[PDB]
């Protein structure tokens, strides 16, 4: 309940805001590698 | 689809959502200061 | 002026930081879906 | 012909000046943990 | 040393982490701009 | 063997990301000494 408890928190909450987001970014790598992947297997041998 | 990534899209959506919630506890806690 | 109200505003700047990266990755998403929509759309029945 | 079939400009450039909102918060911060 | 001095160096290194984040945004716009630019011209002028 | 080659810089993402995770540990190992 001090003062200092409560920023603790809030810097706990904010760790676990970027944890969310670096695990967002990590599902954006694989997005992106699918997008890639499909490209080079399944359109660039057409051209 | 041809490229079909709904999967992985759905999941940063959702993982997004988790990271603003936990900014909002965050203020929240900064606001009884 | 005290050291609690500089961690206190402090924090709230870095969650500010957080809440405009959050906002660029939800525009990741929307530029890896207009690559993805092209594809499909103007490529795919060409070739598939 | 024309430049950019994909053109996803706009967006990219949307990004680029959030992650500069996101720069300048960061500054905000280390300058006040600067002063203790 | 102090818990004050402790507050700060965790927030110093969450701002580090935010950071790092914000650097590899930058590079994922690099990624799907090589993406975008290899469809634009190297599969486009093929299909339209 | 990759038309599109975004290896390289796919892999420089995960270094800043493996970075990042290590700045939230350290944030962590912090907080817990408190």
């Amino acid at each position: 309940r001090s003062d200092i408890e409560k920023l603790k928190e809030a810097i706990r909450d904010t760790n676990k805001a970027v944890q969310s987001v670096q695990s967002s970014i990590g599902n954006l790598i694989v997005a992106i590698k699918s997008v890639q992947d499909y490209v080079n297997k399944e359109i660039v041998p057409s051209i | 689809d041809x490229i079909d990534i709904s999967i992985v899209l759905n999941k940063i959506k959702s993982q997004l959502e988790e990271s603003k919630e936990w900014i909002r506890r965050s203020n929240k806690i900064l606001d009884s200061i």
